[PDB]
């Protein structure tokens, strides 16, 4: 339950949000990899 | 908030590029649960030290001489990861400091006056402390402040980080002293460029600096480096023309908040993937837009600084004393006519009573400084806050590894000339009772075993070194069922058989009743099956020799000692049945106060030795209140050690081998920290 | 009345580096 609440807190914390029209390719990879892992924490959290 | 970042200090933006590349490349091969790097840009090294102190950043890399400026309060910074300089096969930790000069320039070391000099920093190890410390005492008065007299000594120079406002001669060859890579002559390569451009007559660097900046063998055949013996030698051989050896650069961190396990967790996964051509894309130890950024370009690996080792034990004692005398400005003359009073060391508030009574009954020649374990008082000798100790041979091996020497060695045999006679030693035995006749040295599985304390000769090293070759594994808490051995880990059964209450269980000192020889005999009488003591324990506690009642009631004949083959031989006949012959105890001290502790204890012996009768109502240094405190109670005289003053020579070959078969099983942290030094 | 437990699968173990957690629900990893 702690990992679920931390995941929701970080994602909604990113929904303020910083708005670039353009980013670097490795920055974009860091983004999709990043909040993709937050989906992995949340969807892994619900059934547990 | 990512909640697990290691902040890092960069000295310029020109290093902050390297921090950003190390951050993005180190983001990949660590998973998302692991730690990550963040970058903090501070202007100078000292502002980063204040930054880590005020909890902004967490780590930086500093030299050996700047850790001394990093642990002084209110900073309190400790080295946590040290780096290595040799090859991967034989890792070196020390490195050399040398003085490189132009060819045919016509200086030896003693004409070195008024010539423009290229330093690498103010307080860095290989560039300031060894050059100024070598040529230091030829300077005229006033020595303090050091920079005024060095500033009048060299006819202009460049030493970065020195205050150019109060001292213009230090910042003369450089335009302004800047503490970053923006100053074009900072660092090892910068001081060598201060030699190469022709403005400097001498440049003080390490040995690999001339190798790294040049790629031509003939150009290295031009430049030379000058020695201690007033000779010039070529730069290919720095083993013979080096000024001094210094410890490595370290990543400093905080002492309380840390966090050290994330620094080691980060860099340990960093040097594997990124160390030496391990990735072609990113380099940890090389950079395109500069050299020596965040690390050295001569480093090859990182090993952990042990947790016992603090700052002063990292730098050593010789180097801490040289930097401290170079700051305060003393330059001692030292002819040995009168000696200072010896600061003795004593543990745990009974030895403070007997020590202080001895401090008053002397003239004033023996003082007392306390400790709570013996392992801590050995470190307190190594720092300098105490001088002597009386240790048994197992801790004489530890303090021998750490750099102390034995001076006087306790005798036990009464004679009309015992200051001369070298005794062979005393025999270790194990003592069992007449109630149990099924016990046998071959049959020790699941029996309770009382011990003197961890690390001692007759209680731990000699018996468990013999039990180790049978049981073939390091854990002894699983072989015996229970047993009383103090000083071991609080989790073990070996801890929870002992009696010292409360919270003083397994504390290796006289807080417990069960500590010592006689306390091992107490747990043998009360709750144990076998105890490991000296051979003289049962006669000293047999038959009303102890007025304390549990030993007042006891007798000799019921307790009989056991051989190692499995038979019974009487306590009266100890020579034909013993575990091993362990050496007698010894007084240890540092190598400089050897003659003084020798002299003061020889004179101080004859007043308060065994010749003095009427002990109650007077002072008897060798007797005590049966707890065997500050000295072994059946000493006769402190024997002289001549021709044999080294732990190797004094302890003998069989005992050094007998401890060496147990050295992989040892868990004492101070031995690990002392053996960290060796490459 | 119920005196026994039927489902036991709440046991889980993590790696020594604690990087990954295994579970006994499918798909047995978060990844
Ligand atoms: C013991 O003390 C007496 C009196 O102080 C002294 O004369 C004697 O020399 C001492 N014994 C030794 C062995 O020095
Ligand atoms: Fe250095
Ligand atoms: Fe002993």
């Amino acid at each position: 339950l702690q990992k679920v609440k931390h995941s929701i807190d970080q994602v909604t914390a990113l929904s303020d949000g910083v708005k670039p029209k353009q980013v670097t390719k490795n920055r974009l990879k860091e983004y999709y990899f990043n909040i993709g892992n937050y989906y992995s924490i949340f969807k892994f959290g619900k059934d547990s | 908030v990512p909640d697990k970042t290691v902040r890092w200090c960069a000295v310029s933006e020109h290093e902050a590029t390297k921090c950003q590349s190390f951050r993005d490349h180190m983001k990949s091969v660590i998973p998302s649960d692991g730690p990550s790097v963040a970058c903090v840009k501070k202007a100078s090294y000292l502002d980063c030290i204040r930054a880590i102190a005020a909890n902004e950043a967490d780590a930086v890399t500093l030299d050996a001489g700047l850790v001394y400026d990093a642990y002084l309060a209110p900073n309190n910074l400790k080295p946590v990861v040290a780096e290595f300089y040799g090859s991967k096969e034989d890792p070196q930790t020390f490195y050399y400091a040398v003085a490189v000069v132009k060819k045919d320039s016509g200086f030896q070391m003693n004409q070195l006056r008024g010539k423009k000099s290229c330093h690498t920093g103010l307080g860095r190890s290989a560039g300031w402390n060894i050059p100024i410390g070598l040529l230091y005492c030829d300077l005229p008065e006033p020595r303090k402040p050091l920079e005024k007299a060095v500033a009048n000594f060299f006819s202009g120079s460049c030493a970065p980080c020195a205050d150019g406002t109060d001292f213009p001669q230090l910042c003369q060859l450089c335009p302004g002293c800047g503490c970053s890579t923006l100053n074009q002559y900072f660092g090892y390569s910068g001081a060598f460029k201060c030699l190469k451009d022709g403005a400097g007559d001498v440049a003080f660097v390490k040995h690999s600096t001339i190798f790294e900046n040049l790629a031509n063998k003939a150009d290295r055949d031009q430049y030379e480096l000058l020695c201690l013996d007033n000779t010039r030698k070529p730069v290919d051989e720095y083993k013979d023309c080096h000024l001094a050896q210094v410890p490595s650069h370290t990543v400093v961190a905080r002492s309380m908040g840390g966090k050290e396990d994330l620094i080691w967790e980060l860099l340990n996964q960093a040097q594997e993937h990124f160390g030496k051509d391990k990735s072609k894309e990113f380099q940890l130890f090389s950079s395109p837009h500069g050299k020596d950024l965040l690390f050295k370009d001569s480093a090859h690996g990182f090993l952990k600084v042990p947790p016992r080792m603090d700052a002063k034990m990292y730098l050593g004692y010789e180097y801490v004393t040289a930097i401290r005398n170079l700051r305060e400005g003393t330059c001692p003359e030292a002819p040995t006519d009168e000696c200072k009073p010896v600061k003795w060391c004593a543990l745990s508030h009974h030895e403070r009573l007997k020590c202080d009574e001895w401090s008053v009954n002397s003239v004033g020649k023996i003082e007392c400084v306390s400790a709570e374990t013996t392992e801590d008082c050995i470190a307190k000798i190594m720092n300098g806050e105490a001088d002597a100790m009386s240790l048994d041979g197992g801790f004489v091996y530890i303090a021998g590894k750490c750099g102390l020497v034995p001076v006087l060695a306790e005798n036990y045999n009464k004679s009309d000339n015992c200051e001369d006679t070298p005794e062979a030693g005393y025999f270790a035995v194990a003592v069992v009772k007449k109630s149990a006749s099924d016990l046998t040295w071959d049959n020790l599985k699941g029996k309770k075993s009382c011990h003197t304390a961890v690390g001692r000769t007759a209680g731990w090293n000699i018996p468990m070194g013999l039990l180790y070759n049978k049981i073939n594994h390091c854990r002894f808490d699983e072989f015996f069922s229970e047993g009383c051995a103090p000083g071991s880990k609080k989790d073990s059964s070996l801890c929870k058989l002992c009696m010292g209450s409360g919270l003083n269980l397994c504390e290796p000192n006289n807080k417990e009743g069960y500590y010592g020889y006689t306390g091992a005999f107490r747990c043998l009488v009360e709750k144990g099956d076998v105890a490991f003591v000296k051979h003289q324990t049962v006669p000293q506690n047999t038959g009303g020799k102890n007025p304390d009642p549990w030993a007042k009631n006891l007798n000799e004949k019921d307790y009989e000692l056991l051989c190692l083959d499995g038979t019974r031989k009487p306590v009266e006949e100890y020579a034909n049945c013993h575990l091993a012959r362990a050496p007698n105890h010894a007084v240890v001290t540092r190598k400089d106060k050897e003659a003084c502790v020798h002299k003061i204890l020889r004179q101080q012996q004859h007043l308060f030795g065994s010749n003095v009768t009427d002990c109650s109502g007077n002072f008897c240094l060798f007797r005590s209140e049966t707890k065997d405190l500050l000295f072994r109670d059946d000493t006769v005289c402190l024997a002289k050690l001549h021709d044999r003053n080294t732990y190797e020579k004094y302890l003998g070959e069989e005992y050094v081998k007998a401890v060496g078969n147990l050295r992989k099983c040892s868990t004492s942290s101070l031995l690990e920290a002392c053996t960290f030094r060796r490459p | 009345s119920t005196n026994t437990t039927d489902n036991i699968d709440y046991f889980d173990i993590s790696d020594e580096s604690n990087y990954y957690l295994i579970s006994q629900l499918r798909p047995h990893f978060s990844n």
